[PDB]
C-alpha cells in the first residue's frame, strides 16, 4: 500500500495473509468469508507467463495479523488448505478477467477480535455503493512505494471509485463489466494506491444503511503502483457472486 | 449473521480514525 | 526477516 496509513488493532479483521512455506515469504492478501472460506485474486495462485500455479501444500494463510513479519502469538491462527478453487473462466491470457479464487481451509478458525469475517454484496448493495465518488477501502502488506520499502505492520488506504470512461482511458488493457477502478485523479491532490503484496487483498466499503463491512473488490491489477493518471483495478466481487455461491453451496 | 461487524469497532460502537471519510462520500 | 512459525504449521 503506498501513501496510506498504518492500520488500528481489529481495523480489517477478515485480513488474510496468504504465506508461502518454503522460502518463507508474503504470497498475497486474501479475506475472511467464513469459517472455512478465504476470498483472493485468482493470480495470486495462477498464473501460466510467469509459471505460477501454487498447490494446496505449497502455502498456509494467517489470520488476525497486524505485524508483517512477527509470529503474532496468541493472536495470529494459521490455517492449512484443503483445497484452491479458480474460476474456471479467469481469463489470464488476455487482460486478468473474472480475477478470483476460493481456498476452502482444513478446519474451521475460530473467531476472536481479531478474526471476523466481511461480508459480501447482493445486488442492492453494489447498485447503492458503487458509484463513481463513493470511497472503499484497501489493506495489505504490500510494498511502500512502487520501486525502491516494506511496512512493518497492516497498511490501509481509503480511495474513490472511479467513472468507468475515465478507467477505460488510462490503459490499453480491455477492461471488462467484472472489473472497476478506483483511485484518485491527478487533479485531487490526494493519493494512494495497492501496489506488489496487496494482490488478493479487500477492497470494502462500510454500507450505510446497516453498518456493515462489505467486500466490494478484490486487488487485482495495475501499471506501477501510484503512478499519476493510473488507477488501481480491482475483481468486481458481487459480478462473480453466483460463482462464489456455486462453489461453496457444493463444496 | 454477525458478518462485516468488528468485535472491536462495530460491536463496541468504536469507530475507527477514517471510516467518517467514507460514509462522508455516501453522497 | 520473517520470523519462524510453530513448526506444527509446516
Ligand atoms: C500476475 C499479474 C500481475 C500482478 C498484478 C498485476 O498488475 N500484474 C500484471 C498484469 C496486469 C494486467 C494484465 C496482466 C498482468 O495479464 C493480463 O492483464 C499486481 C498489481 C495489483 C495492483 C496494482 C495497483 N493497484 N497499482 C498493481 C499491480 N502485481 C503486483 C502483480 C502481482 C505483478
Amino acid at each position: 500500500i503506498v501513501e496510506g496509513s498504518d492500520a488500528e488493532i481489529g481495523m480489517s479483521p477478515w485480513q488474510v495473509m496468504l504465506f508461502r512455506k518454503s522460502p518463507q515469504e508474503l504470497l498475497c492478501g486474501a479475506s475472511l468469508i467464513s469459517d472455512r472460506w478465504v476470498l483472493t485474486a485468482a493470480h495470486c495462485l495462477l498464473y501460466p507467463p510467469w509459471d505460477k500455479n501454487f498447490t494446496e501444500n505449497d502455502l498456509l494463510v494467517r489470520i488476525g495479523k497486524h505485524s508483517r513479519t512477527r509470529y503474532e502469538r496468541n493472536i495470529e491462527k494459521i490455517s492449512m488448505l484443503e483445497k484452491i478453487y479458480i474460476h474456471p473462466r479467469y481469463n489470464w491470457r488476455e487482460n486478468l478477467d473474472r480475477d478470483i479464487a476460493l481456498m476452502k481451509l482444513k478446519k474451521p478458525v475460530a473467531f476472536s477480535d481479531y478474526i471476523h469475517p466481511v461480508c459480501l454484496p447482493d445486488r442492492e448493495t453494489a447498485a447503492s455503493l458503487l458509484q463513481a465518488g463513493y470511497k472503499g477501502r484497501v489493506t495489505g502488506w504490500g510494498n511502500l512505494k512502487e520501486t525502491w520499502g516494506q511496512p512493518s505492520v497492516l497498511q490501509v488506504v481509503n480511495l474513490p471509485i472511479v467513472e468507468r470512461p475515465v478507467c477505460k482511458d488510462s490503459t490499453r488493457i480491455r477492461i471488462t463489466d467484472n472489473m472497476f477502478c478506483a483511485g484518485y485523479k491527478p487533479d485531487e491532490g490526494k493519493r494512494g494506491d495497492a501496489c506488489e503484496g496487496d494482490s488478493g487483498g479487500p477492497f470494502v466499503m462500510k454500507s450505510p444503511f446497516n453498518n456493515r463491512w462489505y467486500q466490494m473488490g478484490i486487488v487485482s491489477w495495475g501499471e506501477g503502483c501510484d503512478r499519476d493518471g493510473k488507477y488501481g483495478f480491482y475483481t468486481h466481487v458481487f459480478r462473480l457472486k453466483k460463482w462464489i455461491q456455486k462453489v461453496i453451496d457444493q463444496f | 449473521a454477525d458478518c462485516g461487524l468488528r468485535p472491536l469497532f462495530e460491536k463496541k460502537s468504536l469507530e475507527d480514525k477514517t471510516e467518517r471519510e467514507l460514509l462522508e462520500s455516501y453522497i | 526477516d520473517f520470523e519462524e512459525i510453530p513448526e506444527e504449521y509446516l
